[PDB]
């Protein structure tokens, strides 16, 4: 497996100063080979070095090189630009306005291995010093669909560069040297090559799924994959679980059934994903179906009538272009218990924003989010008003799946709040991502929580650091209630314990379930207090009851009917063959027939 | 730089700017926030 | 679409004389190009001609040329032998013992277009006069799996033939002439050809699904298809309905979704087949599912617990090698209402057979087949004992799908019986195949049945001919009951009508539902007699009742409770808040509170 | 031709025969029946 990184989403946003953005770009793209997000080279000034960008071999989004007065950007190993999300809804390779005040910006861009952009086109604009790039024929690199969406712009009134070496076809070179020439893959093919090839000979036709090129005729000799991957080969479709039989008209079980996950065909889906009947690893099924009970994996079955109104999260579905839970979308989260996406809480909802002219979000209105019980995406709590001191909206949240992640590393972020306690008393499973709780003021509250029991996937860590004092908060009632078990506790309340020491009346940690005293008559099972039937007599010498039914009372309260303890004898209950049963009491209160 | 119609576009005390060579709008975040309009918390490094 | 034929299943069975078998072989394989069954050339003597076998281009089974003393068998266009069912469980091309008493049998076998047998090997045995075939290198024609299963035998002590023409590679020719040479497809390929090729040049690599050869580099240039077919191209897998999305991790709807039917990828499944979620046209789904209600097409959904015990028919499943419903398998047809296959009734069940040492089938035992309601295959009734005169076992059979057919033309055969009437009073839909009722003695019974209303697929005919007299049976009570509608009638009983003239009491054709007389109180809706509630008073002047409920009586019999007519007033019925309701009658029998 | 252990193998008055050049057994049906052991009714032609 190649080294992966999520990249940035900064279109033109500078991060602080130029040095801070340069350090962020350095820390983001060190030792990365497959960029699953976006390659975004912005704001690199003069006298800098970009040698850490040489290892990038795959970008799944748009490449955006903008405002870079550095002399050389060595993107020497970039073999494929997939482009899952476009730039300006049309492009995936955009070099935009690289010049300083003295009109001396980017000089060399040696993309030696760039051979085909799958989805996207090329946008170059206002590059005066960028030489030895306009001689590249871009017919090989752009796809066969986007010949009209391309747009080129150059300025050649400098005269500071040199020409190509006379040992390369059609005078095409990316920079200085014979190693910087364009390797033609499509325009030098013969008639019989359906896709791309290596040389002018007709015996060099590559495979269809070989995106950039091939090292041989087989599909295992592809450099990069086009759509899917069988782990050493590049494939159009993954092998499904059931193959069709042309003889007996049946569906036979495939021993080589591979589940489609992203651009790969893995052997089995992971824990927090959904297995379909077609053999796929998905995040959500269709509108006519619902994700049913786990039998080891997650399937989907059809519902009766219409299904549940599934709330689309922030960043997927109808709320894809949104960025936060605001005053408009909160009316859509009324009566759903499973969030198929994200729940972002930003300061833009509570401070106001005149770009859309919306009223700010109300703190009592967040009680619409009381019914949230499951988050498939990641949770990002970032803002909270100074009135309430507890996250009372997420009181019924149970399982955070984390099918999408912020930075590909984190799935539960609770940062920069004025809360006192967390109050996540129902959080039982976190199947993906790391959990960071930092940047807070009045929240220590974390040294007892065993996060490894909540982590459903191994290889995870946490960064709960630098909260409050680390020795001074713990002497002012910071330690939670003494009936909490040492497995962990969230808040100082007796009900905010993770588990209890001896018994748990509903949610309250008690030592016993009112044995020989107390007003309710309760017993102990599964370390819980459970009430009995009210016709058990209160005994102060021995125990009261054992089971929930009326047969388990030791002595009845008012009337007895065999083993049962009852308030009134049956005096007209429905019997058999039009016989309402008359029953009279005894001196020992036995309801006799 | 950018006109008055885009107030509050750049969050967390980030300043708005206008790139005239591309006819586009951009933000400048403080250290600890990334994103298109300063909306993504820097979780991987430094809290 | 090429001309198709089902062929024969005669392994070594001679049909009557030699001339009768020759006429059957002539009528079977005239104007056929795709043999979906088996190519079986047996018992062709001297001084004959086999020019009708020149048009065969595809055999889906085993080719069996046995006991043929004819000089020449022109299989000149046979391009592919698929071999879905083997011969001796190992072979698909077997030429076996072609010699007469004077040791002069088959001389020439010019299989000019035979280039690859997909499934099967070559078995030649005891062919003294067969020359110019042993020089053929069979490495090209057999697959890469069956190099050891092959077995060759020749006798060259004749000296009557000649050698090949010196213009063909390695001296390989099928017969006399330069046009009879073997076109080598695999052994003359280069390293880069993954499958088969055309010539010794490396620029002739064909497509993988090109079975025999190719007329070009594209997949549309294949001669014959290997596994599947997109209607001008040869494919490995049909395009499914849902394609996987590597970006959003979803399942998008494919506009080019083709349903797999046999070796083809049709645009939609036919009427009597089953559409699956994978996009296939099947005959039966898995064991954990069942074929549910038709919404235009037939789907499959999961059952609770175990599903219904589905009875496997004759020729598929556990009863694949069987040939008739006998004394052993009839215990397996106990409590199933859907037959997933055939129900063959042969004289071998009723006459006895010492090859297996089984007792003969009992006529009362066929009542185990009373619960048969659906046949997916074809029905073949051929034998019947002389005691009963009506097919009383198939009294609840409703829909014959006909997913498999005898000779590919017929799905309902009722032949050679001693029955009087048919008794198929519940047969409502025949979705495939022709219906033949002939070769009988005491069964005219067919001139009224409109078979076009029962045929679910257009382009079907019948051969109900030569039964009894055609003018002499019709004067002895042959005409059915006079209350039958002219749409058709099966038997002479009043209940064996297809539909009724005026009303239908359950199944009996009546003129009216006992208006102003009769003992039961019935009304008319949907041309049916329906009884009312028994508290309707019998009126002899006007009508009695309109609806099924007790509110629809005009006058009550004994007691009235509002609109209802009741026998007794409610005297302790369950009410609300422990109030059993006491109700007393009136002089007009009104149950007052 | 074929021995006594295969009585009733060939249905509908078809005669049993033994092919000694292949060491196999075969049937001979009457006109109107095909099959391995005379079990398939000739439905396509002549009733
Ligand atoms: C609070 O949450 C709100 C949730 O709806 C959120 O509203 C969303 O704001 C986004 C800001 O970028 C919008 O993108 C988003 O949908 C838009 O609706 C427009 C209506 O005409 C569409 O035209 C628009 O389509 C195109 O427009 C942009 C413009 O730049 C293009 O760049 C883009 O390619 C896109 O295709 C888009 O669909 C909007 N949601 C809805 C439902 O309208 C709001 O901004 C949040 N923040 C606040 C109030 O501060
Ligand atoms: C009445 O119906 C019966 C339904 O069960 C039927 O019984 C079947 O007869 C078939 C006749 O060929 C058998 O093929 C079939 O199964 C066989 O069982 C044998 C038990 O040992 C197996 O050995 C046999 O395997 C192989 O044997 C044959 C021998 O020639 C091979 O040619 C062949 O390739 C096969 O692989 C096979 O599995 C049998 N079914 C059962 C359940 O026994 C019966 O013949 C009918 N007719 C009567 C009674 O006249
Ligand atoms: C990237 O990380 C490695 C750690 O293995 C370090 O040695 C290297 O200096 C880093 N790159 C840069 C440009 O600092
Ligand atoms: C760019 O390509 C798309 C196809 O994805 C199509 O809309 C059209 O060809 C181009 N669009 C525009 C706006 O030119
Ligand atoms: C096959 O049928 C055609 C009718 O189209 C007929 O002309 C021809 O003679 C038949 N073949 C033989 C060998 O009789
Ligand atoms: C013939 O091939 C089959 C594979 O289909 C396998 O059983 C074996 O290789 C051969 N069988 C025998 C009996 O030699």
């Amino acid at each position: 497996e190649k080294k992966v990184c999520q990249g940035t989403s900064n279109k033109l946003t500078q991060l602080g100063t130029f040095e801070d953005h340069f350090l962020s770009l350095q820390r983001m793209f060190n030792n990365c080979e497959v960029v699953l997000g976006n390659l975004e080279i912005t704001y690199v000034q003069r006298n800098y070095d970009l040698s850490f960008l040489k290892t990038i071999q795959e970008v799944a989004g748009y490449v955006l090189i903008a405002l870079n007065t550095v002399e050389r950007i060595p993107l020497e190993n970039l073999q494929i630009i997939r482009g899952n999300m476009y730039y300006e809804n049309s492009y995936a390779l955009a070099v935009l306005s690289n010049y300083d005040a003295n009109k001396t910006g980017l000089k060399e861009l040696p993309m030696r291995n760039l051979q085909e952009i799958l989805h996207g086109a090329v946008r170059f604009s206002n590059n005066p010093a960028l030489c030895n790039v306009e001689s590249i024929q871009w017919r090989d690199i752009v796809s066969s669909d986007f010949l009209s969406n391309m747009s080129m712009d150059f300025q050649n009134h400098l005269g500071s560069c040199q020409k190509c070496d006379p040992s390369c076809p059609n005078g095409s070179c990316w920079g200085a040297g014979e190693e910087n020439c364009q390797k033609l893959t499509k325009i030098i093919c013969a008639q019989q090559c359906s896709g791309r090839c290596r040389g002018k000979s007709p015996s060099d036709c590559c495979h269809n799924q070989c995106a950039a090129g091939c090292t041989g005729p087989r599909e295992s000799d592809c450099l990069v994959c086009r759509k899917f991957r069988d782990e050493a080969t590049c494939k159009d479709t993954c092998p499904p679980l059931m193959l069709y039989n042309p003889t007996t008209y049946q569906m036979d079980v495939n021993p080589e059934g591979k589940y489609s996950f992203g651009a790969t065909c893995v052997k089995k889906c992971p824990r927090n994903y959904v297995v379909t009947d077609h053999g796929s690893c998905v995040r959500a099924c269709g509108a006519d179906s619902y994700e049913m009970e786990e039998d080891g994996v997650r399937k989907c079955k059809k519902c009766e009538g219409p299904c549940r109104k599934v709330c689309n999260g922030i960043g997927i579905g109808e709320f894809k272009d949104s960025l936060s839970i605001n005053a408009t979308n909160i009316k859509h989260f009324k009566n759903c218990t499973s969030i198929s996406g994200d729940l972002h809480i930003l300061p833009v909802a509570f401070r106001g924003d005149s770009f859309t002219h919306t009223p700010p979000l109300d703190p009592q209105e967040l009680d619409i989010l009381k019914t949230v019980k499951e988050i498939t995406g990641f949770l990002l709590i970032q803002a909270w008003p100074e009135n309430r001191t507890d996250l009372h909206a997420f009181e019924n949240l149970e399982i955070i799946r984390g099918r999408t992640k912020q930075h590909g590393q984190f799935s539960l972020a609770v940062v920069s709040l004025n809360i006192t306690s967390l109050g996540l008393r129902s959080l039982k499973e976190i199947s993906d991502g790391d959990v960071i709780i930092s940047g807070n003021k009045n929240l220590c509250y974390a040294n007892t929580i065993n996060w490894k029991k909540l982590f459903g996937t191994s290889g995870q860590k946490t960064k709960i650091i630098s909260n409050r004092g680390e020795n001074s908060c713990k002497a002012t009632g910071q330690v939670c209630h003494a009936l909490c078990s040492p497995e962990g506790c969230w808040g100082p309340e007796p009900r905010d314990c993770v588990s209890c020491r001896n018994v748990s009346r509903g949610r309250e940690c008690v030592d016993k379930c009112n044995l020989l005293e107390g007003e309710p008559r309760e017993f102990v099972e599964n370390s819980e207090c459970i009430q009995c039937h009210p016709e058990c007599l209160p005994q102060a010498m021995n125990i009261t009851c054992t089971g929930r039914g009326p047969d388990n009372c030791i002595q009845c309260a008012h009337y007895i009917d065999g083993p049962h303890c009852v308030k009134t004898c049956p005096a007209g209950v429905m019997g058999e063959n039009n016989t309402l049963v008359w029953k009279y009491a005894d001196a020992g209160h036995v309801c006799h027939l | 730089e950018c006109p008055l119609s885009h107030d509050g576009y750049c969050l967390h005390d980030g300043v708005c700017m206008y790139i005239e060579a591309l006819d586009k709008y951009a933000c400048n975040c403080v250290v600890g926030y990334i994103g298109e309009r300063c909306q993504y918390r820097d979780l991987k490094w430094w809290e």
